[PDB]
């Protein structure tokens, strides 16, 4: 009889960045996708 | 009659010549004055991120 499993651990939720199609309409706003893809990383790793 | 006549065609090629380089000058002056003004203007991305953050997404 060993040990079974630590209930406390939780696996992490493995974040995805959302890609966007290219497009021209993609170049002309890189930078505020960008900004946007990053602002979702940051919320599912902190979880809101 | 005759002595300052020619004292004066005398002096005309040298006045005629630095006259010319004179005016060489000034126009050299003018084109190296000339500069072109290249201004920067805000990017119209952060005015769509602000646009963004105003609707509450």
């Amino acid at each position: 009889r060993a040990d079974e499993v630590d209930y406390t651990n939780l696996p992490a939720p493995k974040p995805q960045k959302t890609v966007w199609d290219d497009n021209i309409e993609t170049e002309v706003l890189r930078k505020y996708l960008d900004g946007l893809s990053q602002y979702d990383m940051e919320e599912a790793k902190y979880g809101v | 009659d005759i002595m300052v006549p020619s004292f004066v065609y005398n002096k005309l090629p040298v006045i005629h010549f630095l006259q010319e380089k004179r005016a060489e000058q000034k126009l050299r002056r003018v084109l190296d004055e000339t500069y072109t003004e290249w201004t920067e203007e805000l990017d119209q991305a952060h005015v769509t991120d602000a646009i963004t953050r105003s609707l509450n997404i």
